[PDB]
């Protein structure tokens, strides 16, 4: 099964409410694993099988390191809106992860925004930025210049993500690599005069990862499906659900290598 | 400076049947920036005991949150999540299509 | 680049202490290592950024202060003998550094339970023996400090006064003059090698000059022999 | 875990010199090569955190990740190139692990020896063995009151030449706990 490792950083220039000036949380798939904030200024588990895992010792150095990277944030996202003529209150975004896959292959990423929008995306293969524009051309060709960092992330990405999802996964096992499977159920109603809506609705499953689909006589529809989210139930399950207007019809649900066929 | 409205949903963890016990969800998501206020309401109130996830992270920038609430549904009752966001002039009160 | 004060100092058991470092690199990150004999730096404490520090490995006895983005000092509140060591002030851009770690010039410190063991150099020179000059054309002199405690001497040769460093060689490590025991004083050797023919010029002066570093004029002195404070002692030979 | 690199290593000038570096077996971001004179703060060499050969003038750096293993590869070698070299490596929490330090020892070529030991007297006793091949080896007197330095080489750069020198003090005696040539000169 495909999993992944995230971690993220958000900065926030002029902050009010209460907002935090920095957080960084972390991510296995759907669960947050780590926390670190402006407000805190320490780097905490966000999962017990964390917790239960890493002794209290092993996030010292990652405090000290996030307070470190949380006055960069501060510096940079100073110097971006300084670049781009910018007052007030501005957001800059870091990703960086990576995705072990079913088939063994493996994907890594890192990507900024400015303002919620696209800034930089590293190409761990060229080694390389792609900037969207003039601003982020300018820090592309200040961290290229830097070529040890380059070949340090793109070690990091490949090499070290991998080996920390692994090790997470296996402390996770209990939650992460468990199946709960759907309860689906074929709702049908008459709603405007005329006008027959069928409903296919999920829910209960564990992974979120779920395909639900109408089909008309065994081959797919080519009328208009309406597709609700994958919603978090708040028990660590998930629900969704798949209309079609009804002019011999039948659901197929696939979830974590089990077929289900609901016909109407 | 691109700002995104919150998408709000408003459903139950199990399908709902009048007066059996559940939990009422407002997930609040593809909001720009992080700055939100999420209140659940049972007939225009406020409810004291609300529970939520931390704001959360998506791969496309946004954010999103889970607020949630133990309660037994009734003919009579209406539930509601109001949602306050920098892209709203006033408060959004987004009622629950009760299932 | 990082400037470090003081290069050399000698303590007595329980006093106070501050190493100063700065850099004027705008670098973020700023680290205090020890480097003692047959092992490698060991990091006593680190600051990944202005606004926070952290233990490293070997903490105890000391602490630290990021004053500002510039300077990192390293404070021993009551030194103690096993405080003795080399202490290398560094920085770096950032943390992880995956770049150049700049280090101080080093601060030699010297933690003593009693200055009374403290003592300069005894300068001497030896004169070329004339069997190498007829043998060779050549004409080395050496140069002898012995009897110095602690080992922080820096030897210099002069002639006629002017510092040279050409046919010079001067031993990396002094030697203990008494190797059983823990308070041995030290001897340092030095040749200069010159040609028969600019040793035979009775106008040419030599000097060895040993630079010694030990007690300040802070220290309090009470024996009957003269302070060993940092001082030069030389001693000096003409040709022919 | 460990940073493991020889304690020492001795070549010839203008030959080549290989220190090898074994790191530790769990995590990696990446291995440096430090140099560091006597007496002096250590300097940056290189960085590798992905396999291959990096050359930078005479030195060249190689990492192999599979191995878990560095060297440092001196080429051309001078005297100048006497110093401690230190490899440190970064671990999976980012924490900087360093290796003890080989120090290289550079042997001269010496092209007419001529090994003599000489009688220097006081400008106000000492004993002089030089002008010896680079084989020969200096050893410690079991003498307590005997005095013996480790072999110095220095350079007449105007003559371009070079000498080994050992200096002893308490004279046919003097050296007789090492293996002398010879072809010692005993001047009376």
């Amino acid at each position: 099964r495909t999993h992944s490792l995230r971690y993220f950083r958000l900065g926030v220039s002029d902050p009010i409410h209460g907002v935090p000036e920095f957080i960084s949380v972390g991510y296995v798939d759907s669960h947050p694993i780590t926390t670190y904030d402006s407000v805190t200024r320490q780097k905490e588990p966000r999962a017990p099988w964390m917790a239960e895992n890493l002794a209290p010792d092993h996030w010292e150095r990652y405090t000290q390191l996030l307070r470190g990277w949380q006055q960069m944030f501060k510096v940079e996202l100073k110097r971006l809106q300084r670049h781009y003529n910018h007052s007030g209150s501005h957001t800059y975004q870091r990703m960086i992860g990576c995705e072990l896959l079913e088939d063994g292959s493996t994907t890594g990423f890192l990507q900024y925004a400015y303002d919620g929008q696209d800034f930089l995306i590293f190409n761990k293969d060229t080694l390389s930025w792609l900037a969207v524009d003039n601003v982020a051309h300018t820090i592309k060709q200040a961290w290229e210049a830097n070529q040890h960092e380059l070949l340090y992330q793109k070690n990091w990405l490949e090499e070290e993500c991998i080996a920390w999802l692994k090790r997470f996964l296996e402390y996770g096992k209990d939650t992460l690599q468990r199946t709960e499977p759907p309860l689906v159920r074929v709702n049908r109603k008459e709603t405007f005069p005329g006008v027959t809506a069928l409903f296919c609705k999920a829910h209960g499953f564990y992974p979120p990862e779920i395909y639900m689909t109408w089909m008309k006589n065994g081959e797919e529809i080519v009328q208009e499906i309406d597709y609700g989210d994958i919603l978090p139930s708040g028990d660590g399950t998930y629900q969704a659900w798949a209309s079609i207007e009804l002019d011999l019809y039948s659901c197929h649900v696939e979830h974590s290598g089990v077929h289900m066929v609901l016909q109407v | 400076m691109i700002q995104r409205t919150p998408k709000i949903q408003v459903y139950s963890r199990h399908p709902a049947e009048n007066g059996k016990s559940n939990f009422l969800n407002c997930y609040v998501s593809g909001f720009h920036p992080s700055d939100i206020e999420v209140d659940l309401l049972k007939n225009g109130e406020r409810i004291e005991k609300v529970e939520h996830s931390d704001l959360s992270f998506s791969k496309d920038w946004s954010f999103y949150l889970l607020y949630y609430t133990e309660f037994t549904p009734t003919e009579k009752d209406e539930y509601a999540c109001r949602v306050n966001h920098v892209t709203l002039s006033q408060p959004k009160i987004v009622k629950w299509d009760r299932d | 680049g990082v400037t470090q004060t003081p290069k050399f100092q000698v303590l007595k058991t329980g006093q106070s202490m501050t190493l100063q470092c700065a850099q004027d690199m705008n670098h973020n990150s700023m680290y205090w290592y020890r480097q003692d004999p047959g092992m490698g730096l060991r990091l006593i404490y680190y600051s990944a950024s202005e606004g926070t520090t952290d233990k490293g490995e070997v903490p105890n006895g000391y602490n630290v202060s990021r004053l500002n983005k510039r300077e990192f000092s390293l404070r021993l509140e009551s030194a103690a003998p096993s405080q003795t060591s080399v202490y290398f002030c560094a920085s770096s851009e950032t943390d992880p550094n995956t770049g150049e770690l700049f280090f101080g010039e080093g601060s030699r410190l010297t933690v003593l339970e009693d200055l009374k063991n403290v003592f300069p150099p005894e300068v001497a020179v030896f004169e070329p023996s004339e069997a190498e000059i007829s043998h060779t054309q050549k004409a080395t002199l050496v140069c002898l400090a012995t009897g110095f405690y602690p080992d922080h001497v820096e030897l210099s040769w002069w002639v006629n006064g002017k510092e040279v460093h050409s046919g010079v060689c001067t031993d990396p490590q002094p030697l203990k003059e008494q190797p059983a025991l823990n308070d041995s004083r030290y001897a340092l050797s030095s040749r200069l090698r010159v040609s028969a023919t600019f040793w035979q010029n009775p106008r040419n002066h030599f000097r060895c000059q040993v630079q010694f570093y030990g007690l300040s004029e802070n220290d309090e002195w009470t024996q009957d022999r003269a302070k060993p404070v940092t001082q030069i002692v030389s001693a000096e030979a003409w040709g022919r | 875990q460990n940073i493991d690199q020889p304690t020492e290593m001795t070549a010839t000038e203008g030959a080549i010199v290989q220190i090898n570096c074994t790191y530790q077996t769990s995590g990696f971001n990446g291995l440096f090569w430090y140099q560091q004179h006597a007496g002096e703060a250590p300097t940056f060499l290189s960085y590798n955190v992905l396999d291959g050969l990096e050359e930078k003038g005479r030195f060249s750096s190689f990492l192999s990740r599979s191995k878990g293993y560095s060297y440092l590869l001196l080429k051309e070698l001078q005297m100048k190139d006497s110093a401690s070299y230190l490899c440190a490596s970064i671990d999976s929490n980012y924490q900087l692990i360093w290796g003890a330090g080989t120090k290289l020892i550079i042997k001269p070529d010496i092209q007419n020896p001529d090994p003599a030991v000489y009688q220097l007297r006081d400008s106000k006793s000492v004993c002089l063995f030089t002008d010896f091949d680079s084989q020969t080896n200096v050893s410690q007197s079991k003498d307590s009151d005997v005095y013996i330095t480790d072999k110095c080489v220095l350079d007449m750069r105007s003559m371009d030449f070079k000498s080994n020198s050992a200096v002893a003090w308490s004279c046919a005696n003097a050296f007789n706990n090492s293996i002398i040539p010879e072809d010692t000169f005993f001047p009376s």
